[PDB]
DNA sequence: TTACCTC
DNA sequence: CCCAACTTGGATGATTTCTTCCAGTCCTGGTAA
């Protein structure tokens, strides 16, 4: 191909901030607090050494604790809901390369994605992102509750609802008055994917009912261990508030990553989703699943486009025809990046 | 006594060694074995040894063919190429650069070579001017060469080095093609666009390193890990140094604009303010998607900024892993590596000044829908967003009267920002030190930049001609609303909108 | 063993409010107060160095006060019943390791879990936690009163009550309809522990008969050393209230570290129960029981599972066959931490 | 396929 | 509506400011032969 090309991010969310409301007025932040603990001594070095072999230290040396900082939140006495929110804009940006340093290439990228938009195919996406969208997940740590509504509002007038978001799986079919719900927020999100000049803006809100004193999950920042020991191991993330305050915050590329997780194309078994990876990384195994051995990676399927374009051109549209291998690409190409060195 | 080598360090004042030559070239000899080893750097016969070694002293002379005047590395060690080495650019009245300064040098090259560089790129101050050894070998100073002779040099070492010495100063001092790992930004310049890297001044640098700190002016600390990686100075400094930091004190009318994540470091020497040269960026990206949108020809002669809430956000941000530990035959993912930076949110309004071409105008609610959709997603490295929906009004107003508008500007709450142009010329950071501690509106800001070279064809440029640069330190003023109530629409027109050039 | 290993938190209380009730409220919070005291001048160092000469103090020099600046906590006069509250979410997650970067680590793991489950096992670890909630012991320093009255409900419709608590023992036979209460409880929650997506809260609150004005005993501050003379030397632990009023109340892991105290599996002589820790850590007596030196800790028995797993495998169960060395091991994977750089 | 270094 | 508003003498004495033992990791570099 050639040495430049590279696509910006199409989807991009913003900060979400957790909140409550009181009789007196309507938005109180939810804060964090910070304490000194008494820890304990465990674990393989502490006793051990090389590859089990005890040190020398005497019996009582372990009894002793290990005093740490750590900053916590936790939702206070008679709170009965406690409110969480964030906006999110979509662009159709994945029509034009932010650059690329070759006109041969870029005619081709431009037919792939065109082909692509009128066999069908943006539904495919966008069903994805919504059901992900409605289901919760990007509550991560947080879902615990013990009851979930949430409720969505977009620039077109629309309104949805969903009673009880705790059971929406992944794999299944859901409810009715929920799975029609589901079209027609997969129809607004379809359009403003591929189809220019249409503004859109969605602003997301949800509410969870919680235990009496239940323990808050933020996101946390990445630190340096301090040399001080008055300052924090473990710090959380806040947002200033219109009015000078602090509140717990999730970090948009937090929420991000979890609205983006819908890749079960892998190895012709679904398991559960990843998160769109050039190479398939699996974090929590700590692995690769499209690894550059076994040719399932973006960097060999990005070579392919003028077989893909022959196929699609040549396909009648609207059936099931399309190959996990175009529908992989296209996911890729929204969460743009650099492709450079082709 | 480690003051000696404090002073020998690029970060201090250089000091004089007029008739000390021998002891001179003793000291800077040792100076390049490591700290363990060396109980003086004063011991005659260790520098009589050393020097006998020819090995040890060839592979000092081979650090010489990387010393540099710019260091196209400093943010970022992946950086792979050629040395950089320019005469400083012509002095600008309005702008603090390397222009005002004399000629220095540094080094950057393995990361392996922090001791046996230390004997001819160390400075130092001689027949009242600024040099180094490598420098008065080259043009055959007699008085060192009798000294380094003294010391045990034959005649026949000395009149080969002076040629191989000469030769690695001699090529290589501009790169052949743009590196991959490099910045590239463009704008238009004499009617069409053109590609700017910029890269750091080591003199410029260097100095301000000390300024801070003897005129005690607000500043921070920027990390870097494996000094020895990123440069002579930077190893000097422990990996620690030193930048100002001067937070702000806090026609078509955006009103409400939210942005998430903006960069805080305007250039590599200043926290504050976001760089302006990002503005008129974002003004022009604005006017093109508009552009695309309405057939008539629409120009912005001028924008206006305004600060209404600045919240500085601790820590960074983790790289995600898009680097396979080895190429083949392994399953495990690699970290590309970690940047100290500093970032902030910010909410603004910005007011445009809107000019049509075209005899017959479109003020139709087709436009403000057109308006609204061109709006960039992207400001300041971070992400910008529109008012909440949930409470949404019309921020998206048009204007074609100065009483009405400037009217309902002077409602704006009093605890806000303007960011006014500054008159004064300043050509130094000490001129800068006396007009802050004179003024209380007064902050320094990232305005630009200043070339290096005439706009070349280069290979590796993203579209058309290529140039380098360096930043471009100016200022401005910070204005309170109470003080536009009082100076009335007159002065607010006039002196309240910027531009380039 | 390898070089990522990690469990999360199975079982998990938020903290515990001390407060009151009146004819007009239903919470009125216990709050602290704050004074200058009088000390006296004792103890060893006060009048000797070394065991050896007792210093050249005039005998006048010790008759003179200490003076201390302490916090304090009583109940007010004429209250008779004081309450103390807090909630409990118990969740079955000791089956799947967060992270495991070894895949035949981690076939192991699993494979150990289910074994375990099926011979039963969860119901003897149920029965020891649910012992120690209707017995009372988590209110640490606070048991001497006049009468305990503990009242649990669940999410389930399930509803406990234990007339009075004070004399239930770790070791004997309860008198019955508490056995009974016992048996219920034991089931409701050996379900919590071992079924995926059930989503269970228990709503624990006791009632303490009092003294006219009794003493109360909240958690303490671990503080920084003093030396302003201005700060007090002993600090209580307090929560915010929705109105802004501060409150008296007891932590979250001061909480846990008494419902997970039930370990007597070692040296074949049950006594008292131990806090679970990997080195049996003893706070009474400074010292360690299961120190690396004896071969009884957590990491000599983690390397042999394969050997374990083979002999749950060969029994029968359902029986009173499983050995101590196995309970040990499910017991600390449900308190889950870090186990790594094998 | 191996190691070498910044107050 | 309209007119007023106060001088003075004075503001403490004794002796003491405590202790024990602890301070966890792990993944995140270019360059050369």
């Amino acid at each position: 191909l050639c040495t430049h090309l590279s696509y910006s991010r199409s989807l991009s969310p913003g900060k979400a901030v957790f909140f409550y409301k009181t009789a007196e007025s309507d938005f109180v932040p939810l804060r964090i607090e910070v304490a000194k603990i008494s820890g304990q001594k465990c674990g393989y070095t502490e006793g051990f050494d090389a590859n089990l072999k005890p040190k020398n230290i005497e019996r009582y040396e372990l009894a002793y604790s290990n005093p740490q900082t750590i900053e916590a939140c936790y939702v206070p006495p008679n709170v009965d809901e406690l409110y969480c929110r964030f906006s999110l804009r979509v662009e159709a940006n994945s029509m034009r390369p932010y650059v690329c340093s070759n006109p041969d290439v870029l005619r081709v990228m431009i037919g792939l994605a065109q082909a692509y938009q009128r066999l069908g195919g943006y539904n495919e996406l966008a069903r994805r992102y919504s059901a992900n969208v409605l289901r919760g997940i990007w509550l991560w740590r947080n879902q615990y509750t013990q009851g979930t509504k949430i409720e969505i509002k977009t620039s077109l007038g629309s309104t949805y609802h969903i009673p009880d978001a705790r059971r929406l799986s992944w794999s299944g079919d859901w409810p009715e008055l929920e799975q029609k719900q589901l079209e027609q927020l997969t129809s607004e999100m379809a359009k403003a994917l591929s189809q220019p000049d249409i503004f859109w803006f969605a602003d997301v809100t949800a509410s969870l009912k919680t235990g009496f004193c239940q323990e808050i999950f933020p996101s946390q920042k990445f630190t340096e261990r301090p040399d001080d020991h008055s300052v924090a191991s473990r710090q959380l993330a806040t947002v200033e508030c219109s009015d000078g305050q602090l509140a717990a915050c999730i970090n948009p590329q937090k929420i991000g990553a979890a609205l983006q997780k819908i890749d079960d194309w892998w190895a012709n078994d679904a398991d559960l989703p990843l998160r769109v990876h050039e190479y398939g990384a699996n974090h929590e195994a700590l692995t690769a699943l499209r690894h550059p051995a076994t040719g399932q990676d973006f960097y060999h399927l990005l070579t392919k486009a003028e077989q893909f374009v022959t196929v699609l051109e040549s396909s009648e549209g609207g059936g099931v025809e399309l190959p996990g291998e175009v529908h992989y690409l296209m996911a890729v190409l929204v969460k743009g990046g650099l492709f450079q060195k082709g | 006594d480690r003051q000696l080598r404090r002073y020998l360090a690029p970060y201090s004042a250089e000091i004089g060694v007029d008739g000390a030559e021998k002891m001179a070239l003793v000291v800077l000899l040792n100076l390049t074995l490591k700290r363990d080893r060396v109980e003086s750097l004063c011991d005659e016969g260790l520098a009589r040894q050393l020097l006998s070694d020819e090995g040890h002293i060839t592979n000092c002379l081979h650090t010489v063919r990387w010393l540099h005047t710019h260091n196209l590395k400093y943010p970022d060690a992946r950086v792979s190429g050629e040395r950089l080495i320019i005469n400083a650019p012509p002095l600008i009245p309005g702008v603090i650069s390397s222009a005002g300064l004399p000629m220095r040098m540094g080094w950057a090259h393995d990361s392996s070579d922090i001791n046996l560089a230390k004997l001819f790129g160390t400075s130092f101050r001689y027949r009242d001017d600024s040099t180094n050894l490598a420098l008065q070998l080259v043009a055959r100073s007699k008085t060192w060469e009798q000294a380094l002779i003294g010391l045990g040099l034959t005649q026949q070492q000395l009149d080969i080095w002076c040629q191989l010495l000469a030769s690695n100063l001699e090529n290589n001092t501009f790169p052949t093609v743009v590196s991959p790992f490099s910045k590239q930004v463009r704008f238009l310049y004499q009617g069409n666009y053109c590609v700017v890297t910029p890269v750091v001044s080591h003199a410029l640098l260097a100095q301000l390193q000390n300024v801070v700190h003897e005129k005690k002016l607000q500043c921070t600390y920027i990390h870097h890990d494996h000094p020895a990686s990123v440069g002579s100075l930077v190893g000097a400094l422990g990996g620690k140094v030193a930048v100002l930091d001067y937070p702000p004190p806090v026609y078509l009318h955006l009103s409400g604009l939210t942005v998430y994540d903006a960069s805080a470091l305007a250039n590599p020497y200043l926290c504050g303010i976001p760089s302006l040269s990002a503005l008129a960026g974002f003004c022009h990206d604005y006017e093109r998607r508009l552009q695309s949108l309405i057939g008539q020809s629409v120009y912005f002669r001028g924008l206006a900024w305004y600060l209404g809430r600045y919240s500085l956000v601790t820590g960074k941000h983790l790289p995600e892993p898009s680097k396979s530990a080895d190429p083949k035959s392994v399953s495990a993912i690699r970290r590309p590596g970690l940047l100290d930076g500093r970032y902030c949110d910010l909410g603004m309004d910005l007011i445009i000044e809107v000019h049509i071409p075209t005899g017959g105008s479109l003020p139709f609610t087709t436009c403000l829908d057109l308006l609204r959709v061109a709006l960039p997603a992207r400001f300041a490295g971070g992400c910008l967003h529109p008012p909440s929906l949930y409470e949404e009004y019309n921020w998206c107003t048009v204007y074609q009267d100065k009483s009405t508008l400037f009217t309902v500007l002077s409602r704006l709450p009093r605890y806000g920002c303007w960011i006014y142009p500054s008159d004064a010329d300043l050509r130094s950071f000490e001129e800068l030190s006396e007009a802050l501690a004179l003024d209380r509106r007064l902050r320094p800001v990232a305005t630009g930049f200043v070339f290096l070279e005439e706009p070349v064809e280069r290979a590796g440029s993203i579209e058309g001609q290529h140039v380098y640069a360096e930043s471009a330190i100016g200022t401005a003023l910070c204005i309170n609303p109470v003080e536009m109530r009082l100076a009335g629409k007159k002065r607010f027109f006039g002196a309240g909108f910027w531009q380039l050039n």
